[PDB]
RNA sequence: UUGACCUCAAAUCAGGUAGGAGUACCCGCUGAACUUAAGCAUAUCAAUAAGCGGAGGAAAAGAAACCAACCGGGAUUGCCUUAGUAACGGCGAGUGAAGCGGCAAAAGCUCAAAUUUGAAAUCUGGUACCUUCGGUGCCCGAGUUGUAAUUUGGAGAGGGCAACUUUGGGGCCGUUCCUUGUCUAUGUUCCUUGGAACAGGACGUCAUAGAGGGUGAGAAUCCCGUGUGGCGAGGAGUGCGGUUCUUUGUAAAGUGCCUUCGAAGAGUCGAGUUGUUUGGGAAUGCAGCUCUAAGUGGGUGGUAAAUUCCAUCUAAAGCUAAAUAUUGGCGAGAGACCGAUAGCGAACAAGUACAGUGAUGGAAAGAUGAAAAGAACUUUGAAAAGAGAGUGAAAAAGUACGUGAAAUUGUUGAAAGGGAAGGGCAUUUGAUCAGACA
RNA sequence: GUCGAAUUUGGGUAUAGGGGCGAAAGACUAAUCGAACCAUCUAGUAGCUGGUUCCUGCCGAAGUUUCCCUCAGGAUAGCAG
RNA sequence: CGUGGAGGUCAGUGACGAAGCCUAGACCGUAAGGUCGGGUCGAACGGCCUCUAGUGCAGAUCUUGGUGGUAGUAGCAAAUAUUCAAAUGAGAACUUUGAAGACUGAAGUGGGGAAAGGUUCCACGUCAACAGCAGUUGGACGUGGGUUAGUCGAUCCUAAGA
RNA sequence: CUAUCUAGCGAAACCACAGCCAAGGGAACGGGCUUGGCAGAAUCAGCGGGGAAAGAAGACCCUGUUGAGCUUGACUCUAGU
RNA sequence: AAACUUUCAACAACGGAUCUCUUGGUUCUCGCAUCGAUGAAGAACGCAGCGAAAUGCGAUACGUAAUGUGAAUUGCAGAAUUCCGUGAAUCAUCGAAUCUUUGAACGCACAUUGCGCCCCUUGGUAUUCCAGGGGGCAUGCCUGUUUGAGCGUCAUU
């Protein structure tokens, strides 16, 4: 329950800061959970999502489906699939929304900022 | 708000034009021209009677007409009838009422405070709260009350080491002082028969 | 009338230039919500007023 | 608007007396802030008592004058009587109110002996910056209460 | 002639300062009427609205020319009470305080009036330098028509005598306060339904975390957060908790006894009169005009006056935190409040569109779907479109889009109808339908 | 009807609400005049007109007395629950 | 009896379809009303014990919005007036060209300006709405182009006045 | 030139429900009620008897302890002098 | 007998009620004290690859610098090297700047984008005329500086 007169439980307050969240705090809300041989080699459970990074699909009708992530849309509060795709009617391909939290994260995308995120967070 | 309604120039046009003699909004070219305004009848009026802040809220009871009630919950806690008549699940608890040992007061982890709570019987009014939860049938919804629940045990201690932190995060279950005893949680909804669970420094302190 | 001094003259131009239809592309934007200009004018319906 | 076996009402509304209405829905806010206020207060000034040490005197007119209560300060002659000057007497943490006279000898008794009562249960700490820590009370009132005769 | 002084000017002289906005709350001025009195003029509304001037985070008030009549209390403000009371009032309608008592908060003070007279001891500015919210040297100026020290009535001052007691101004590191950052638990394991599991069933885990929100339907355990703690960054104020550099200073303050003294605010107090105001009534406060004081004096003591006492303060000069106020501004937390004709006029490119010469007046308008996947292609037509096909869980969701009521209307089916129609009781005819087969 | 004048008229300018202007009609002062328009006081007062939202059960009236600037209204007694 | 919201309870109902709506189909109650089946629909809602109110409409020349009969009715008749052919087009009494007949008759239906309007000016493209019939045309809709000063005005002067 | 008929275009007033009479009684002049006369689809152009037709909460008159303009040795005041 | 009129049902119209939804309103409580001549509030006109409005901004114009985060923005186009890095971003923070014409508005005026004066500098064969660039010129009041006025008045020639 909550214990501290900074925070608010209303839910018009939550959910107005939520759709008004600008671009650098929308990329802590699209967080993804690592896989299981991830999760043991790490030693952390969550990271924002990244591009170029491989996910594994773990619900809705693209479930077992895989690939890289190729856009971060956060207007959108999606992410899209290279290979993830639906075919119109009249031949092109759009992209399909996944959100991240729907996604599991099978490798990640190493750079000296990622490394220190994950030293920052206890992993190793 | 007390200026609601009345935020306009509006003036009757009097008899002799074939309309009511309501109030009418001056001028032109708008649409809201020529409306009616200020009455309780008229679209974005003045409601009637509007609600007003200094009207009566909290009541006065007498002091010992208060305590006639807190005396008269406690004893109903005791009868067996009443206790299950308010829903609580006392079916096949041994003796009305419960007493355990002081030692309840210093346990420190929820994990451990809900198996001691079982083992005394309280399981089966335990899972009657989780299986309970459901969704407000209305336009509370919206307005910070989303789920309801019913009233699990009540857990009575003279001492607090650890007890109130440890059942902070179980549902249903609320934990009170033995000295400062609340008729809201004794009899909620004004209904007697409060399932009650008593430390036994607590039950000594009755007296 | 033909005689005009400079600030009408400067008030008449962004008249002129607030008067378009709205772009087509920009009703695609993500939560576009702006169909036609409610604004628009016409020289015989609704006069400036200056 | 005169009818029945009614009593004569003096309702005084005849006013804009809705637009002077106050209605106390602060009284539990107040009494948090107020408790927030002494606590801060405490902490902050000193391990000083949070209040001044006040005299006995005896309350005016036919009415009340069979009960003693707490005055403002004590007299100039009083704070003599007990050792001290008035300046310093502040400093203690004694209130002094010079324009009280004394014309009673069991009520200038009284002050005196509560004057000394004081200094002997009080520590006053030097100026050199030692200032070892002490147990602080929060009420001197209460350690010296004002009994009556 | 020359050089001062006094008064009065000039400069795009050196350096400053005032205006306007906002105005919920605060300090003043000015000032109604509707209304009530069942009419109406005094009265009431009201010492209110409108108008005008001036501030702050609070303002204002404030350390008694007070209250009292008691065994006296002791700056101001606010709450409870006094009290709908004393009193005012065509004594009608109505109006209406204050002392005491309990409580919240508490804090005290300084100028004028004295010869430094063995020493204007005081200060702005300029300039050089410096450890720059300032300091030092120097040079003009202000000022004796009075700038410092010393004393403000509680006192206090000039002399004489005898004694001890008590410190000042900075750095650094901590602490407090505020503004922020980061880290810190537990399933997405099986079966069924579904387009989607966040639903149901089964088996588990965490809990000082089962607040809240998000994610394709009701998610503690999928994501953000929540709970409990840890580790940082940047400022403010000297409030204090430690360390450290300076001896301030033949400095400053306090206390006993004797003696001589003890300056204390003027067109002001007060009085008459006029107007206004107050519960204040032979007159409560305020203001105009006229008169105009005293020093063992002066004010007050709620009925005018003379006379005799008593009580109580010390006006005509000044400063000061907290308890109090707040429909404005900024930052937060909430509700037995409203749910798109409601709630602010405005949930939307709303003080917008539009109207008026102008002051001003002032709307209507929220919802495809989880995702545009917003209908390729074929065919008829000049075209809009239609008929197919296709997308979707659903086109009984097609940008005139959730659900889609009534008035009103089309088609189809049944029935009746010789200047209305509709209704009540009863049964015929047609259509249609439940109940027991025990 | 009048048509060389007490003529007709454009623009500039002056007079503002108990005020203006009037060869005078209470005329005119932005379709508004025996006192303009705008906002506020203001939800001004009304013994007067209109309206006043579900069912069943039991009981069930008065238009008369006295007083009132009382006569379309109240007080008072009566009738009623 | 019914309605919005609140405490308690029925471990109540529900995407295998909650609420709402339609239904000369069924059942209960003297009645206010309650219950069920069928159709439509898509996400929340109810029974009972109590609490609370911005709680029940046929009327107020009621408020706002929507819709009828009237009714394919009144009417679309001032300013003398139109006709033939070709071109264009899906489509021509109304557009373009040619021919004919007419009018304004110089105080004009001609040729320029002040005030006022503000792009209506010109070309190309185009006809859903607007031009109270029509429309291929337009002062309409869409996209572009266009206003050149030592001598013309403003600027300067003063008038009543401010 | 309209009206009239056709093609195109296309309103409003008004509307409790409606629309055949005679007498009767009735709020003392009925489309409805009572008793009789009667009474047959759907309609077009005219017409002004009726619908106490429509247009406006009667300006006349009275009432109200509702106003305003104007007058005067009405009551009470006031600028100026 | 049809047409017509009326009543009911189904389907289709008209219309937008009802139900459910909510980044809004309203009320209560808590904390804080910060506008402007160092040019405010407000107004006008401009600024984007493709923008009318809203929002943001000022010719450095949906932004510049700085700090933090660490890879986007997104309707399309484009740019890509900005991706193990002084570095993506319609991001956050914000202490340095820019800030058109105005406005208490300040050279004089303003129904005019009207008309002067002073200083420095540049060009036109120029201290005087014309033009470009930069910097200035309002009022009341206070302290000081400097230059003065009056038989108001002193002393000395
Ligand atoms: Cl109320
Ligand atoms: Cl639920
Ligand atoms: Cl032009
Ligand atoms: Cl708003
Ligand atoms: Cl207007
Ligand atoms: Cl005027
Ligand atoms: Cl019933
Ligand atoms: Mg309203
Ligand atoms: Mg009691
Ligand atoms: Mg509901
Ligand atoms: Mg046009
Ligand atoms: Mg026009
Ligand atoms: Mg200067
Ligand atoms: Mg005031
Ligand atoms: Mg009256
Ligand atoms: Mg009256
Ligand atoms: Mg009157
Ligand atoms: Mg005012
Ligand atoms: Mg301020
Ligand atoms: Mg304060
Ligand atoms: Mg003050
Ligand atoms: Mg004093
Ligand atoms: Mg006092
Ligand atoms: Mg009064
Ligand atoms: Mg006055
Ligand atoms: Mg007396
Ligand atoms: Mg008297
Ligand atoms: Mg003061
Ligand atoms: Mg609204
Ligand atoms: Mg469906
Ligand atoms: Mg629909
Ligand atoms: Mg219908
Ligand atoms: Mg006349
Ligand atoms: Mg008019
Ligand atoms: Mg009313
Ligand atoms: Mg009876
Ligand atoms: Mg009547
Ligand atoms: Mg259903
Ligand atoms: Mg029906
Ligand atoms: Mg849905
Ligand atoms: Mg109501
Ligand atoms: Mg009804
Ligand atoms: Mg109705
Ligand atoms: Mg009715
Ligand atoms: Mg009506
Ligand atoms: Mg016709
Ligand atoms: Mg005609
Ligand atoms: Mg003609
Ligand atoms: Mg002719
Ligand atoms: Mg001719
Ligand atoms: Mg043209
Ligand atoms: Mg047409
Ligand atoms: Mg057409
Ligand atoms: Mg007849
Ligand atoms: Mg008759
Ligand atoms: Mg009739
Ligand atoms: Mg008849
Ligand atoms: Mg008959
Ligand atoms: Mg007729
Ligand atoms: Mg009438
Ligand atoms: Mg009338
Ligand atoms: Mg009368
Ligand atoms: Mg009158």
């Amino acid at each position: 329950a909550k214990q501290s007169l900074d925070v608010s439980s209303d839910r018009r307050k939550a959910r107005k800061a939520y759709f008004t969240a600008p671009s650098s705090q929308r990329r802590v809300l699209l967080s993804a959970p690592l896989s299981k041989e991830l999760r043991a080699q790490y030693g952390i459970k969550a990271l924002p999502i990244r591009r170029d990074d491989e996910v594994l699909v773990v619900r809705g009708s693209k479930k077992g489906q895989e690939g890289k992530i190729s856009s971060v849309y956060r207007l959108k509060f999606a992410v899209q699939v290279d290979k993830v795709t639906k075919e119109k009617v009249n031949g092109a391909s759009v992209p399909i929304n996944l959100h991240p939290s729907k996604l599991v994260i099978t490798k990640l995308h190493l750079d000296k900022d990622r490394k220190a995120l994950i030293q920052r967070k206890g992993g190793k | 708000s007390e200026k609601a309604g009345h935020q306009t120039s509006a003036e009757s046009w009097g008899t002799g034009r074939a309309v009511a003699r309501i109030p009418r909004v001056g001028g032109g070219g708008t649409g809201r021209s020529g409306q009616g305004a200020f009455g309780n009848m008229c679209r974005g009026g003045r409601m009637f009677a509007p609600t007003k802040t200094w009207r009566k809220w909290n009541v006065k009871v007498n002091h010992n007409e208060k305590r006639y009630a807190t005396a008269s919950a406690i004893a109903a806690t005791a009868v067996a009838s009443l206790v299950l008549a308010r829903g609580h699940r006392v079916e096949k608890i041994p003796e009305i009422p419960l007493v355990v040992s002081t030692d309840l007061e210093s346990i420190q982890k929820t994990k451990e405070a809900v198996a001691a709570l079982k083992a005394v019987g309280a399981h089966s009014d335990l899972l009657k709260v989780l299986k309970s939860k459901k969704l407000r049938a209305g336009k509370g919804k919206y307005r910070n009350r989303r789920w309801t629940q019913r009233r699990g045990p009540l857990v009575v201690y003279a001492e607090d080491n650890g007890i109130v932190k440890a059942l902070r995060n179980v549902p249903g279950v609320e934990t009170a002082n033995v000295a400062s005893l609340n008729l809201l949680q004794l009899a909620p909804g004004a209904h007697l028969g409060r399932f009650v669970i008593w430390t036994e420094a607590a039950f000594t302190k009755l007296d | 009338s033909s005689h005009k001094t400079f600030r009408i003259k400067r008030f008449l131009a962004k008249k002129q230039k607030q008067n378009r239809p709205i772009p087509q592309w920009i009703r695609m934007k993500t939560g576009n919500k702006i169909r036609y200009n409610s604004k628009r004018r016409h020289w015989r319906r609704t006069k400036l007023g200056l | 608007a005169i009818s029945k076996n009614l009593p004569i009402l003096k309702n005084h509304f005849r006013k804009h007396w809705q637009e002077r209405v106050k209605v106390h829905f602060d009284q539990a806010g107040k009494k948090v802030s107020r408790r927030n206020a002494r606590a801060t207060r405490a902490a902050k000034i000193a391990p000083r008592p949070l209040d001044l040490l006040r005299p006995v005197v005896r309350a005016p007119t036919v009415k009340y004058n069979r009960k003693v209560r707490a005055g403002r300060g004590f007299t100039l002659a009083e704070v003599k009587a007990a050792g001290l000057t008035a300046a310093y007497a502040r400093t203690i943490g004694i209130a002094v109110d010079h324009r009280r006279q004394n014309r009673n000898q069991e009520i200038f008794d009284a002050n005196v002996q509560r004057l000394k009562e004081y200094q002997s249960k009080i520590i006053v700490f030097p100026r050199n910056g030692k200032a070892p820590e002490a147990e602080q009370v929060l009420s001197a009132a209460a350690t010296f209460p004002i009994a009556q005769p």
